[PDB]
Order: structure tokens, then C-alpha cells, then sequence
């Protein structure tokens, strides 16, 4: 929860940012905002190699930007 | 003679630890043009031992001062001056066993610093949303409650939103993993100065001629070009932010745009120069401030019977979750009681948006009984159930299925 | 409870909350402190309630018992100490 | 007050 | 030093305990270049010791943390 | 359902007053009650009022004033 | 076997353990707004946004 708390310290300067952490969960319902989701690279969308010619995929598909990635690595303990 | 040149900031509590105060202490004096300004503390109680040694760094001493008293009485007030105060902020200790005792008190301290101080701005902390618009006349409310469970839902839909929240909120320039041996430590650290950020159209390096072009036209241009993604736009004729405007947005000339980036252009400027469900509204809004997202939900609300799992009820009597035959795998959800949390839950992993067949199934291990408050706001949801178990009891848990389970939530005190 | 104001909380609490939910309904209510007249019937947004704590301050100021009287909860005869 | 500045105090 | 926290009031820097101590010893010093007769008159630069008392008060404080470093001072602050 | 989409707008651009009146009016459906109290029989007034005690004879007397009188056992 | 003598005992089949649950243990992590010259491994998941109809 020192997130939580986190974000109403940096929110003194940023005003905004209150209302954009509420926006990306979902909780606030703007009618022209979105929301968060996910999509699986799997071994067809290997077609694309970087994250730079990625967009040129989904930004011409459906409005979807991308913000970030979650790989996945070999590392067996 | 303090108080009317120099800065003034203050911060109520209900009994303050080394958590609440280290992590303030770091993350407030991060911030590079917010450097100067004074701290104030206003604890009731008395002062801990480990809080001395912080209070007592050479550094510290000088700027951070504690006052013991609490808000309600105006002397602990007249003695910090509130009235010509820049910031207040106000913390939910995590603390007090019960959760709305400790929220009634704090609620009663946004009242005193509004009522002695018109023109301060509040930044209060918030555990409950039931008491949530008791304090809805303040500019910045952080519902911890609502934040974490719904953070713990979109975990199960998108991995790691809860990482990706915390590198954005968290201040920080990106010095991180360059001693690091390995290649996903280093880029992992670059990640961590990565914040939203706000500029207007206007004084924009980035997006100087991208107008008449869409949304997306805009941040595909400029993030191969600089490497910045375009997130939200609110023009001056209303404050409603948004969030990945679709291709009909057209790019005004002075709305204030928001994006990430590890540092924003003003601060350096290094790389500037080189089946049978229904789609409808939740009824029973179990609190006041709740903004009823659009969700899946059953056409008639299924009866109390049917959400409990344990017993088997008298229209389709089942009692493990392998009996009912869910197809997806399934989610699980302990907690201590059946609060609105849980309400707060369900909104963002029941939405219309979601697609039908991939809504994984929910349960709720609760340790005590529903309300029956509870029961009627979660009625209406679909695959969603209960029983009554711990996470230390194997048997309760077998039952609900963790056999077949992506994910797993747990929220104890 | 440990400090001497915030005991008697949950009142106020619940009692703004039948305030903002019946406008209408008029409110009577024992409190146990004469400190927390102001948080009674509390208005947010609404300059004249709190200008009246200034004038409260004057009150004080000069000598004077009765300072809780200029509240309006109290003056509407909806509270007392 | 940009040079000196970053190495005297900070 | 004054133009690194030149904050507003100069008269926080000016009339102070660090600044009129050197103030007293300094001024003297130059006035000693500008006039030839003053090489002899006498200037209390035995006053620096007050000065290099409060030099080491914020440089020892940049770091028990102050048990033993403390009183190290206060042995000097008397001698 | 084409047009329920416009049902945001509504509960977006919306007060308080309407949040509360609409719970309220939710639980007298649940209970089995008449919907029209909330509005119709508790009209919302919020004047302003004060007690005075004993004044001077030349004291006016407003409009929906209360007199505390003192009668007499039989 | 723990596990497997409990299934026995509520009356569920017992194949889910070893079966339908395959122990994995790889290594994981997160990146935000990283350089468009960043590459793309198998099994990545991407923070995407939506719009609203």
C-alpha cells in the first residue's frame, strides 16, 4: 500500500494524476476515456520482431496503443 | 516571521510510524523544485524511539518539526498556522483494528483544517468507500480500499498492473541497474523513472505540427521519432481526463496532453537536440461515490441459495465447484469480512468490455459471514460465489477448486 | 479512545450522513463536547459557516464563555453540549 | 547560480 | 554562498552568527590593502577560532552519528 | 439495445442530490413502499434560524416565528 | 501425495494435481515505454488501452 500512499504525495505537484490512476483500473466511467487490458505474444505475432514496428500493427488496427511489456525468461530455481 | 515568508506544509496522523514517515520524508523531497519547503507533523500520540533517530539526522532536524496535539482542538492548529499553509495532507494510519473507527476519526480532521482554513487545499487519505463522500468536497481523495482491490481484479486479466501502477506513481530519475550485471536488471532500472508527465499543445517539442492528424497518427510519429506514448487529453472546456482517445479525437491547438516518459521536456532536453447473460448498469451501489461501470449480469438475480457453493440449494443443488462444471479457470479471492472492496473487485473483472467467454470464474473464501448489505450488491453479478474457509485450512480451499486456478487473491489483518 | 475530541466521532458522522441524505428532516442530537458544534449540521461548500469560525476566534479572544453559541446547529436549537 | 551551484551545496 | 541562497531576505545571510564574524575579521584584511599605514594596526583574526568552530559544526554533520563526533566539538568549542 | 449507451451521460453528469434521492428511492422499492416521499412529502428547505430571549418591547415579529409562552395548570 | 489423499477423501479425481496443474518455475518481469529498437520475445504480454463505442 505505500503505493497507494505514494500517489497522493506526488499528486501535490501532478493534480491530475489522481484522476489517472483511478482511470487505468476503471472506476471513474469518462464516456470518452478506455481502459487497461492485455495481449499474448504468442508464436504467430512473432511476425513483428520490435516494439517500435509494433505499433504500426496495433495503432492501425483498433485505437490500441501499448504502454508496456511483461516478458518471460528461463530461470529454473 | 516563519510563517509569512517562508513555506509551510503539514501532515495529521493518528499515530505515526517509521512507513508513513520514511516514505513521505522521500518521495516529497524527490521532487527537485519542492526541495525548500518546511514539514509539519500533528500526532496525538506520543513520540516512538525509532522516530527520533530520523527526526535527529543532521538534515532532518532543521526542516521536519513535530507537534503533538490533534486537529479537532484549535491551539495544536494556531500553533502551526494552518490558514497560510500551501498543502495538508491527512493519512489513514493503517493502524486501529477496526477499519471505521480509524476512518470516522480522519474524516473528523478533513472537517477541522476545511473549517479553520477555507482556501487550504486538502489531500486526504481515505480506508473506506462508504464514507468516501463525506470528504468528496476535497480535491484529492485516495481510496485505499478501492485502489487495492481493484488493482488485485485487474492483476488477474493484465499480469502485473500493480508494478506497472508503482513505477508511475513513484518519483525517480532512472539511475538504477547500471552497476547490474545482467541485461533485464539494467533495462528493468530504465523503467523505473518512466512517469506520466503533462504539457499543452501549445509549447510542444513533440507534437508541434500534429493537429489536423488523429490520435494515434500522433503518438506513432513521435514515439519512433523521440520515443514518447501520447496517454490523455482534456481541452479547456471541460476537466474530464481521458485515456486513449479513440481515432475521432482530433488534436487540438491548446489542450493539456498527458505522457510517459522518465523525465519531461523542460528538465532535460539530452535527446530533444540528437448462456443467456445481460449487458446493464449494477443496481444496489453499496456506497455513495460508487460510478456504476457497465457490466455483465444475469437477466433475473440469481437468489442467495445459488451464490453460496457449500450447501446445496433448491434449484440446482451442487456443492463443489467440479459439480457446477466451470469451463475457464478460476479465481479466487480470500478475505477477512465481506466488504465493499470485494463490490470494488468485481466492477473492472465484470465489465461489458471484457469478453464473455473469457470471464474466469470468482470466489470469495471468506472467513466470516456475508452481510446481508453484501449479498444484495453482489447478487446480480454472474459465476460468482462463496464459502466460508481460511487459507490455512486445506480442505476449504480443495473445494472451491484450486486444482483448476489461475489466480489466487488474499487480503488478511 | 485515547484523545479527548474524536470519542464521540461516530455521531457526527452518522448524523452528516442523514443531514446530506434529508435536507428536510430536522436533526436533534446530544453531543458530548462543546467543541464539535461546528462538525454537527457541517457545511463544505459554503463561505458563511466558515467565516463564522474567525468570528468564533474573536470570541475567545476577548474573554467570553459562551464561544460555541454563533454555530448554526446550535443557534437552530438541533444540538447541545 | 546553475554551475557552482550543482557542486557547492547539492 | 549568498547568491546559492539568495533567497529573498539578504539580511537572513547578512546579520548572522556565521557572516558578521568574518565580517569583523575580513574587512580589516582589505582595508589593510587599499591603505599603506594600516599593516600595523591591530585586526582580532584570533577570532577565526569561533569561525573554524562553526566550519566544523556543518562539515562533521554531513555524515553513534553524533555521540563521540558531538562531543569532539564541544572540546573545541572551549579550547 | 442502440440507445441505453446514452444512460453514461446521465449517471456522468450528475450531482450528489441525484445520487442520494436514487438510493434512497431504491430501498423503498426493496421495503414494498410509496416511491413519492422522498420528493413530494419531504420538500427540501434549508433557511436559516436563531432562538432570542426576552427582547425590547420596539423588537419586530417576522413571518413563521415560535413564541415560547409559559401557561397555567387548572 | 499430501494433496493426492485428500482428493480421495472429499471424492474429486485425483489426475488434477499433476495433470492439469504442470509445475513451471521461469522468471519474470515488467517494462514500461521502453525504445522502439527494444525486441519482442515469445510469450510477452502487452499493456494495451481500448476505446469506448
Amino acid at each position: 500500500i505505500s503505493m497507494l500512499d505514494t500517489l497522493l504525495y506526488q499528486s501535490f505537484v501532478k493534480d491530475y494524476m489522481i484522476t489517472i490512476t483511478r482511470l487505468l483500473l476503471g472506476l471513474d466511467t469518462t464516456p470518452g476515456s478506455g481502459y487497461l487490458c492485455a495481449m499474448k505474444i504468442t508464436e504467430d505475432d512473432l511476425w513483428i520482431r520490435t516494439y517500435g514496428r509494433l505499433f504500426q500493427k496495433l495503432c492501425s488496427s483498433s485505437a490500441e496503443i501499448p504502454i508496456g511489456i511483461y516478458r518471460t525468461e528461463s530461470h529454473m530455481f | 516571521h516563519r510563517a509569512q515568508t517562508e513555506k509551510h506544509v503539514v501532515l495529521c496522523v493518528s499515530s505515526l510510524k517509521i512507513d508513513l514517515l520514511m516514505d513521505f520524508l522521500n518521495e516529497f523531497y524527490a521532487h527537485p523544485r519542492l526541495q525548500d519547503y518546511y514539514v509539519v507533523i500533528l500526532c496525538p500520540t506520543e513520540m516512538d524511539i525509532q522516530v527520533r533517530r530520523v527526526l535527529q539526522i543532521p538534515l532532518w532536524s532543521q526542516r521536519v518539526i513535530y507537534l503533538q496535539g490533534s486537529a479537532l482542538k484549535d491551539q495544536d492548529l494556531m500553533r502551526a498556522k494552518m490558514d497560510n499553509g500551501e498543502a495538508c495532507f491527512i493519512l489513514s494510519s493503517r493502524n486501529e483494528v477496526d477499519r471505521t473507527a480509524a476512518d470516522h476519526q480522519t474524516i473528523l480532521r478533513a472537517w477541522a483544517v476545511k473549517d479553520f482554513a477555507p482556501n487550504c487545499p486538502l489531500y486526504v487519505q481515505i480506508l473506506k468507500p462508504e464514507n468516501k463522500f463525506h470528504v468528496k468536497f476535497a480535491d484529492h481523495v485516495v481510496c485505499e480500499e478501492e485502489c487495492k482491490y481493484a488493482m488485485l481484479a485487474l492483476n488477474c486479466v493484465c499480469p502485473a498492473t500493480s508494478t506497472l501502477i508503482t513505477l508511475l506513481v513513484h518519483t525517480s530519475r532512472g539511475q538504477e541497474g547500471q552497476e547490474s550485471p545482467e541485461q533485464w536488471q539494467r533495462m528493468y532500472g530504465r523503467c523505473s523513472g518512466n512517469e506520466v508527465y503533462h504539457i499543452r499543445m501549445g509549447d510542444s517539442k513533440f507534437f508541434m505540427e500534429y493537429e489536423g492528424k488523429s490520435f494515434t497518427y500522433a503518438a506513432f510519429h513521435a514515439h519512433k521519432k523521440y520515443g514518447v506514448c501520447l496517454i490523455g487529453i482534456r481541452r479547456e472546456e471541460n476537466k474530464s481526463i481521458l485515456l486513449n482517445p479513440g481515432p475521432r479525437h482530433i488534436m487540438a491547438a491548446s489542450d493539456t496532453c498527458f505522457y510517459i516518459n522518465i523525465t519531461k521536456e523542460e528538465n532535460s532536453a539530452f535527446i530533444f537536440k540528437q448462456v443467456e447473460y445481460v449487458k446493464g448498469y449494477p443496481p444496489n451501489s453499496p456506497y455513495i461515490g460508487s460510478s456504476p461501470t457497465l457490466c455483465h449480469l444475469l437477466p433475473e438475480k440469481a437468489p442467495f441459495c445459488c451464490l453460496r457453493l457449500d450447501k446445496g440449494c433448491k434449484h440446482n443443488s451442487f456443492e463443489d465447484a467440479k459439480a457446477y462444471g466451470f469451463k475457464n479457470k478460476l479465481i479466487i479471492v480470500s478475505a477477512e469480512t465481506a466488504g465493499n472492496g470485494l463490490y470494488n473487485f468485481i466492477v473492472p473483472l465484470r465489465a461489458y468490455y471484457r469478453s464473455r467467454k473469457e470471464l474466469n470464474p470468482i470466489v470469495l473464501l471468506l472467513d466470516n459471514k456475508p452481510e446481508h448489505h453484501f449479498l444484495e450488491a453482489i447478487c446480480c453479478f454472474p459465476m460468482v460465489y462463496y464459502m466460508e474457509g481460511t487459507i490455512d485450512n486445506l480442505d476449504s480451499l480443495l473445494q472451491c477448486g484450486i486444482i483448476y486456478a489461475d489466480n489466487l487473491v488474499v487480503v488478511d489483518k | 479512545a485515547e484523545e479527548d475530541y474524536m470519542a464521540d466521532a461516530k455521531t457526527i458522522v452518522n448524523v452528516q450522513t442523514m443531514f446530506r441524505l434529508f435536507p428536510s428532516l430536522s436533526i436533534i442530537t446530544e453531543l458530548t463536547h462543546p467543541s464539535n458544534m461546528r462538525f454537527m449540521q457541517f457545511r463544505a461548500k459554503d463561505s458563511y459557516s466558515l467565516a463564522l469560525s474567525k468570528l468564533e476566534k474573536k470570541e475567545r479572544e476577548n474573554g467570553s464563555n459562551l464561544a460555541f453559541m454563533f454555530r448554526l446547529p446550535f443557534a437552530a436549537g438541533r444540538v447541545f453540549s | 547560480k546553475e554551475r557552482l551551484k550543482l557542486f557547492f551545496i547539492k | 554562498l549568498i547568491y546559492l541562497s539568495y533567497k529573498g531576505n539578504i539580511w537572513e545571510q547578512i546579520f548572522r552568527i556565521s557572516f558578521i564574524l568574518e565580517m569583523i575579521n575580513t574587512v580589516p584584511f582589505i582595508i589593510t590593502i587599499f591603505w599603506p599605514p594600516l599593516r600595523n594596526l591591530f585586526i582580532p583574526v584570533f577570532l577565526n577560532c569561533w569561525l573554524a568552530k562553526y566550519a566544523l559544526e556543518n562539515m562533521i554533520n554531513d555524515l553513534q552519528s553524533a555521540m563521540f563526533n558531538q562531543v569532539l566539538i564541544l572540546i573545541c568549542t572551549l579550547l | 439495445a442502440e440507445w441505453i449507451s446514452q444512460q453514461r451521460l446521465s449517471l456522468y453528469r450528475r450531482s450528489e442530490r441525484q445520487e442520494l434521492s436514487e438510493l434512497v428511492k431504491n430501498r423503498m422499492k426493496h421495503l414494498g413502499l410509496p416511491t413519492t416521499g422522498y420528493d413530494e412529502m419531504n420538500d427540501h428547505q434549508n433557511t436559516l434560524s436563531y432562538v432570542l430571549i426576552n427582547p425590547p418591547p420596539d423588537t419586530r415579529l417576522e413571518l413563521n416565528d415560535i413564541v415560547y409562552l409559559i401557561r397555567s395548570d387548572p
